[PDB]
């Protein structure tokens, strides 16, 4: 007829399954070195550039 | 402490009183104290705050 076997145990092994992933490419050709520092404690939070 | 003198012509005192010992106490005591404070956020110590000293 029926066993019932409690004789197990229900273990959850210490693997994580692989993820999802996106490539970032916008940030390192959009210019950089203009911007680089520019804002500090003595400026605020705004910072300008002269026009042609 | 302070004292008192008689002047008495044979010098015998008998059915006078004589001087009393009394001690007296000065009381000091501490109070409230003196508290400056002062706060700031993040980004105002990031952006604005110069010569902070």
């Amino acid at each position: 007829p029926n066993n019932l076997d409690s004789n197990v145990s229900q273990i959850v092994l210490k693997k994580f399954l692989p993820g999802f992933m996106s490539d970032l490419v916008l940030a390192k050709t959009v210019d950089r070195q203009l911007l680089a520092g520019e804002i500090n404690s003595s400026t605020g939070d705004s910072v300008s550039f002269k026009r042609p | 402490h302070q004292f008192s003198s008689l002047r008495t012509p044979t010098g015998d005192i008998s059915g006078q009183n004589k001087n009393n010992l009394i001690s007296g106490k000065a009381t000091g005591r501490v109070g409230n104290y003196i508290t400056v404070a002062v706060e700031y956020q993040q980004l105002e110590e990031a952006i604005k705050l110069n010569q902070l000293e």
